């Protein structure tokens, strides 16, 4: 049968993710299983479901369009303990509620106390994690190959990679190197380190080429509202984003443009795989000022955030502050006023807003910071105190207003 | 218990790469492609044997028009970065003279690290003959080991930017000896 | 409103059972309520059930033919909490399913938290009392009132009592005078001390009359098949049953005839009260020897039960076996094969079967205790031995085969 | 834990009421309607502060016929119920001279309870009637607390199975003497 076939691969499949450690493309693979025994026992009328209340855990399961129910029962606790292994606590209960009526129809309340522990449990954790932060979901990146000569037909082709945990662009860079190096040898791989859309038309068909960009999941305002959690914002995503700098590379403000690219896997993850093909992207150029409003936006919301606290980090909040107002390396956020708010474009009803509400962030940061310091520093906070006050004239001076 | 915020701080004459390996690392990002910013400074969660950590990483001005004003930001310090460039002897002499010394004053038991930089230059051509143009090869690790050990420092580490290697090490190191 | 006012009444109905610790009656007020806002918010739009998925709680909820979501959630909490404190566990996973979705689409994890926490627990302790019997969940009377003078409305109708874990006979009947004495005068109460029915065509017109008989719920074959467990057969009753010696009062085997009489409740147990009127009765008599079956088939698998056990008791076991074998004081089993089994009714293929299931069952008792005496009996279970033995030639004599 | 089953065991003389109570208690019947058993002996669970016990009731022939052959179930008892009639004055004096001494034999340490019946008699002219024309009185309680504590009995209880006064208590005091 096919669906004894899909089964076999997908439990083979599941124990080489196990041993690879990778948790949660595994529980994908109990999952589809699980889905594809219950579809199949709900058309013989033995179950009442089948794919889709398997559908709000993955949308993925769309793709699979000997078995009783005992089995179903067992797979389904497998799926359960799957996805308490990938952390990934807030699933549980959609596995779960499948097979609480069946333990209830038998009576076996053994089984429905360890679920409902489990439950218990999970739900224990993730108001942890939510503030502990310590759940590490994964990191991804798009990972292009190029060179008919070695990747064949590879060649062209760029996939979304999920990563574990926090891993850096540097650490996954180096696993392909001496990935490919060990399979086409050493001085035949090179590594692509520029992000731009890459034509091969000045590649040298010697070498095998790999691009490896990080990326972060995407979502547009509508899907921002409907996934409230960080949880909801790393599972079930299909699109990903990467900004890129470019002049008309990095440049002066004035000059400075940005390019957001958006990335369209063709399934989401967590998925059976740890990589997935691109579907289609596409991309939004930002103007310098553009940029500069975007920029300063982030930063005003950065420190309310640290501001507006009760865990308040005072590390975190003088690291924002003084790279904020005590600027001595790079530039200074004055940079875009000089350049970009004297005497153009009407919009910049953004661009002096945000000026405005960055002041205030300072200040509040100030204000919070003056009651944190331990007295070793508070000359510290004076230069700072000093500096917001100093580049406070400056602005006031350039927009004709208080500050 | 809400995650630990390790106060780093880096040091180091200009132009050896400070900031570059800042936001390289930070950012996810090999150089050639930092959308620039105008704010200083940087944050990164790293991942040392199964805890998460918040990373506060300080850059600093390694010009003389700003020796007065650096040391404000070594109160709170749990760790320090002293960077120096492989091809650039002159940095390497400023580690002892100029930057251990400075710190060691202010914070006299926090931990420092020895960071070597731009370690992909070693097999430049150009660099390569512009020292040997005033009779200098490039700083070799174990003679790095050495000074390391000598002025007391945690160890010795070195990275390029430019080819990542050595970069996660580095700030795990950091990590460590903050710790 | 109406709902307002049940409402109203079923809240301080549960203060009053409350107060007076009848803590079922006081869940099943919560649930009533619960039930009420249910329906009404579900033909508002706001809710997705109303009184039917209550309908699996309590059957009475037909009887029930300002308020918003947060209420609902609320009296939920309190239907869970109520059930708990009545220690009717097994109830509470229908009252939480109903928010359960609520406080998915809430993110309340800590919500959700502490409520499979309580099913975990809940889980917990039924299978811990399905095996200590410590659950105590009441007991049943049959309270009938007579006279006109002092009970007026009341006199001549019939009530099932549920009363406190194990209430005896004997106290409640005690407690019915002190009340009753209290309010029509010590010497005016007087109790009927049998379970016939009775004609006031005799009763002294100047007292007031309380007949109180002890009666157990009754199930029908389909109805032991559909409750499996004991709480299911403590859960939900209609049904109650006594039993009544008469003669065509108390005489010999030969005569000994029963009436089994099923006694049916206007509603079921728990309820929003502890007492609920008959609705209707009926009876069925049993011959001499239909009763010797019965009686027979009674004790065998009681000692059966006993045998086959795990936590076998030693006590419980002689208690039985002894009083099967080494009669002393009564009539012993060998009156229904001398007036029975001699040479009628062909159906005495099962008085017959009986008595062989008897005798092989003293034997596995006598077996099982032989393994059990700390030597200091041994003696005793000599003379048990050899009574079985004894007795089992008396039997075998008169049945014309082994033993 | 599994329910807990004390061994309890009833003696006194023949006619005392003996079986009457036990069965009247443990299948909350009155007297006037059992279904007769051809069986003997009986269980009850009861309830003692929190705890449902399991009381095993062994009932015992009174008579001499039987002198021989009662003691046999007198090993593994937890406490016992040694039964007297209110109105029967010799019923009495057997708890005295044949019964407590019967059993204080085989079970030196074991705990027994002095136990009265049919106290509803005493509101009965023709038994009363019965008593006076022998110069007799019914045993009254107080006459009985001594008879208790000199024999050593925990204490002294009673009860009519007819009016199912004292029923609960006497089974009560039970469990709690075998404890
Ligand atoms: N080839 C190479 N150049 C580097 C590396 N790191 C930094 N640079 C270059 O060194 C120059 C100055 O570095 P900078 O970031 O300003 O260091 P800082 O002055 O100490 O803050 C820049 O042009 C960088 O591109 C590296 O690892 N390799
Ligand atoms: N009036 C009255 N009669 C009783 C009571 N208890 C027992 N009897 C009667 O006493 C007689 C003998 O009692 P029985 O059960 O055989 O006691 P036993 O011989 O010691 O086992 C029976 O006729 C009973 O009905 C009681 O509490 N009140």
């Amino acid at each position: 049968s096919t669906p004894e076939l899909r089964k076999t691969w997908l439990d083979s499949m599941a124990r080489i993710h196990v041993k690879n450690g990778d948790l949660s493309e595994a529980a994908m693979c109990y999952v589809h299983v699980t889905a594809l025994v219950a579809e199949y026992l709900t058309r013989k009328g033995v179950f009442r479901q089948g794919c889709t209340a398997f559908r709000v855990i993955t949308p993925n399961i769309d793709e699979e369009a000997h078995f009783n129910e005992d089995v179903l029962m067992e797979l389904l606790e497998q799926c359960a303990d799957g996805l308490w292994k990938a952390e990934r606590y807030e699933l549980i209960a959609d596995i779960y509620k499948l097979i609480i009526p069946i333990y209830e129809k038998r009576r076996d309340f053994e089984r429905l106390a360890h679920l409902y522990d489990t439950l218990h449990r999970a739900y224990s954790k993730v108001t942890e994690v939510m503030h502990s932060g310590r759940r590490l979901l994964g990191t991804y990146f798009r990972v292009a190959f190029f060179g008919q000569g070695f990747f064949e037909d590879e060649d062209g082709k760029e996939y979304i990679y999920k990563e574990p945990k926090l891993t850096p662009l540097s650490e996954i860079s180096q696993r392909l190197l001496k990935l490919y190096s060990d399979k086409f040898g050493s001085e035949n791989v090179k590594m692509i380190q520029d992000s731009g859309k890459v034509n091969p038309k000045d590649l040298d068909s010697k070498y095998a080429y790999i691009q490896v960009t990080h990326v972060i999941p995407f979502f547009d305002e509508k899907e921002l509202q409907e996934r409230k959690t960080e949880f909801e914002r790393s599972h079930n995503i299909r699109r990903f984003m990467f900004e890129m700098p470019f002049t008309q590379r990095q440049g002066g403000v004035e000059e400075q443009c940005k390019r957001r690219t958006i990335l369209t896997a063709i399934h989401c993850f967590p998925y059976v795989k740890k990589r997935i093909p691109v579907m289609y992207q596409h991309h939004t150029d930002l103007n310098p000022i553009e940029v500069a409003i975007d920029e300063m936006s982030k930063k005003v919301a950065e420190l309310r955030q640290l501001c507006s606290s009760a865990e308040v980090d005072m590390i975190k909040l003088q690291l924002k502050l003084q790279g904020s107002v005590s600027v001595q390396v790079n530039a200074g956020p004055l940079a875009y006023a000089r350049a970009f708010l004297d005497d153009p474009d009407n919009k910049v009803k953004l661009l002096k807003e945000v000026f405005r509400q960055f002041v205030e962030a300072c200040g509040q940061a100030l204000a919070v910071n003056e009651r944190l310091i331990k007295e070793d520093q508070l000359e510290y906070q004076e230069e700072m105190k000093a500096n917001y006050r100093e580049m406070a004239k400056e602005l006031s001076e350039i927009m004709h207003e208080q500050l | 218990s809400h995650m630990q915020t390790i106060k780093c701080v880096v040091v180091g004459d200009g132009a050896v790469g400070k900031t570059c390996l800042l936001i390289s690392y930070t950012t996810n990002k090999f150089p050639s492609e930092y959308v620039p910013t105008v704010f200083d400074n940087y944050a990164v969660t790293v991942m040392i044997g199964g805890e998460p950590y918040t990373l506060g990483l300080f850059d600093t001005a390694g010009q003389e028009d700003y020796d007065r004003l650096r040391p404000l930001s070594y109160p709170q310090t749990d760790v320090f970065l002293v960077c120096f460039s492989v091809v650039s002897p002159s940095s390497f002499e400023n580690v002892k003279e100029k930057w251990v010394p400075e710190i060691t004053h202010h914070c006299p038991k926090t931990p420092f690290l020895l960071v070597g930089t731009q370690i992909d230059l070693r097999d430049d051509p150009s660099t390569i003959e512009k020292l040997a143009k005033n009779k200098q090869k490039p700083i070799t690790p174990e003679t790095a080991e050495k000074l390391a050990r000598d002025l007391k420092a945690v160890k010795y580490v070195e990275c390029s930017a430019l080819t990542q290697k050595g970069l996660k090490n580095v700030f795990d190191e950091a990590i460590l000896a903050a710790l």
